[PDB]
């Protein structure tokens, strides 16, 4: 009854936290362009005005400039091993598998008052709870050694609330598993008396 | 996180069947790095 509570408010936590993370666009403080190449109005005939952006997981932005606020979508494939990196982060199937499985934890648990003798719902919860996490650690590091194959850099909210929502699901996991745990260990007990 | 799940989730194996729980998966895996 108290123990449920801490799962069920982390779980809300780290589902939030992951879908703001995924939503928002504060992962990286780079210093690039967010406006498409001016051919014919010349601004800066080619090369735009390098200034301080806010990437994330889609577009970049622009803080400083004529041009604050402008968002231009993330390309990745530009011009192997180089090629499914790229379609990995091009995607971001990973931080988005961690939504999916974050989304899946809450079910299990939402299902876990409604049959109180299926205790295999407990235990799915905590799965998908760890294995989301999981997904996270390959996300960040996709993201991380995907940013390193191009040209100061920080790093933004958004990406310490994937790194947070990992935490949450983690330590969330262990605490479905160890109800798992309590559950069963109170069905042995009576069968043993 | 993940050697606490795979060594105490399942009931047909407990009293306990290790010591591998929580705190001390976290103390295993703290060892193991060190070296
Ligand atoms: C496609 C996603 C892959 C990664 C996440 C996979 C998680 C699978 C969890 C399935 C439920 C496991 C527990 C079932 C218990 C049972 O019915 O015996
Ligand atoms: C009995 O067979 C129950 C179903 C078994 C499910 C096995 C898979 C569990 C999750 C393992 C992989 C986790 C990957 C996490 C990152 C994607």
């Amino acid at each position: 009854g108290v123990q449920m509570l801490l799962t069920i408010v982390g779980a809300f936590a780290a589902f939030s936290l992951m879908t703001i993370a995924v939503g928002t666009d504060y992962w990286l403080y780079s210093r690039g362009v967010c406006k498409t190449k001016s051919v014919s109005e010349n601004e800066t005939s080619k090369k735009n005005e390098e200034v301080m952006t806010h990437s994330g997981l889609w577009r970049t932005c622009c803080l400083e400039g004529n041009f604050k606020g402008l968002c231009k979508q993330i390309d990745h494939f530009p011009e192997t091993a180089e090629y499914f990196l790229r379609a990995v982060r091009a995607s971001s199937i990973f931080p988005i598998l961690s939504v999916i499985l974050l989304f899946m934890g809450g079910l299990c648990i939402a299902a876990s008052e409604f049959y109180k003798t299926r205790h295999n719902i407990i235990l799915s919860a905590g799965i998908f709870f760890v294995s989301a996490g999981l997904s996270n650690i390959i996300g960040i590091i996709v993201y991380i050694s995907a940013n390193a194959g191009d040209p100061s850099y920080s790093y933004g909210w958004s990406f310490y609330f994937g790194a947070l929502s990992f935490i949450i699901a983690e330590m969330v996991g262990v605490l479905a598993v160890h109800m798992f745990i309590d559950r069963h260990k109170q069905l042995r007990a009576t069968a043993r008396a | 996180v993940v050697l606490f799940l795979v060594s105490r989730f399942s009931p047909y194996e407990w009293q306990p069947p290790n010591e591998f729980g929580i705190f001390n998966s976290l103390w295993f895996s703290l060892g193991a790095f060190m070296q």
